[PDB]
C-alpha cells in the first residue's frame, strides 16, 4: 500500500543530484527542439489524417449548404 | 603480485559482503564525484587486475618521500634513542621526486547528491546522510564533535 512493500526491485542503482546544483533548463532549446520534432514525427500520422478529413468534411458541408441555398436557374418560368 | 591480486579480489568480495563499508564508499563516491575522493581505497576490480609492478614502483617512488613521513613512537620509548635510530635507518629515505614535479593536493568539490542501491532481498537497510565538513584545520571540528556527541550513537545491544 505505502512505500516499502510496493514492488520487488533488486540490483538497481539510482543516481541523482541536487536541484540547487543542477540547471533547471539544461539545453532547453538545442535539445528541446529536436525532441519535440521527433515526438511530432512519431505521432503525426495518427492525428493529422483524421483532422484533415474533418477539415475537408467541414468545407464540403459549408460549400454544398451554400450551393443548396443558391437559386437553381431551372425555374426561369 | 599475482598471489596478492587474488588476495585483494577475495578481500573485496568479503568487503562487499559487509554492508556499511559499501554505504560509506557509496557516500564518498556520490559526495566527491569527479574528484579523487570518490574512489575507494581498494580501487576497482579492473584496475586491480590490470595494474602491474611498474605502476606500483612508480607510486612507491612518487608518494614515499621523506617530508611526507612521520615516525611516531608511544610508550616506553626514549626520544633520543628514537632520534638516533631514525638517523641510523630512516636517513635519506627518498628525498628526491626524480622529476622535480611535486604533486599538489587540489580541493575536492562537494556536490549534494543521492545514490540508491536497491536490492530488496537484503534483510536490513543501511542509509547514510551527510553534508560537507570543515576539514582538519578548522576549529569548528570541536563544536561539530560536541553536536555529534549530543545526537550520538545507538544499537540494539544498549541497555539504556
Amino acid at each position: 500500500r505505502e512505500f516499502g512493500n510496493l514492488a520487488r526491485i533488486r540490483h538497481v542503482i539510482s543516481y541523482s543530484l541536487s536541484p540547487f546544483e543542477q540547471r533547471a533548463f539544461p539545453s532547453y532549446f538545442s535539445k528541446g527542439i529536436p525532441n519535440v520534432l521527433r515526438r511530432t514525427r512519431e505521432r503525426i500520422l495518427r492525428v493529422a489524417p483524421p483532422f484533415v478529413v474533418v477539415y475537408l468534411i467541414y468545407t464540403w458541408g459549408n460549400q454544398e449548404f451554400e450551393q443548396s441555398k443558391r437559386k437553381n436557374p431551372a425555374m426561369y418560368e | 603480485i599475482e598471489k596478492e591480486r587474488d588476495v585483494i579480489l577475495r578481500e573485496m568480495q568479503e568487503n562487499d559482503a559487509s554492508m556499511q563499508n559499501v554505504v560509506f564508499d557509496y557516500l564518498h563516491a556520490t559526495a566527491f564525484q569527479g574528484t579523487p575522493l570518490a574512489q575507494a581505497v581498494e580501487g576497482p576490480s579492473e584496475n586491480v587486475r590490470r595494474l602491474s609492478r611498474t605502476d606500483l614502483t612508480d607510486y612507491l617512488n612518487r608518494h614515499y618521500k621523506a617530508p611526507r613521513m612521520v615516525l611516531a613512537a608511544a610508550g616506553g620509548v626514549e626520544h633520543q634513542q628514537l632520534l638516533d635510530l631514525a638517523q641510523k635507518h630512516l636517513s635519506s629515505v627518498s628525498r628526491v621526486y626524480e622529476e622535480d614535479a611535486v604533486p599538489g593536493l587540489t580541493p575536492c568539490r562537494f556536490t549534494g547528491s543521492e545514490i540508491r542501491h536497491r536490492d530488496d532481498a537484503l534483510p536490513l537497510a543501511h542509509v547514510a546522510i551527510a553534508v560537507e565538513g570543515p576539514g582538519w584545520a578548522n576549529p569548528d571540528n570541536v563544536t561539530l564533535q560536541v553536536a555529534n556527541a549530543i545526537i550520538g550513537h545507538y544499537d540494539c545491544t544498549y541497555g539504556g
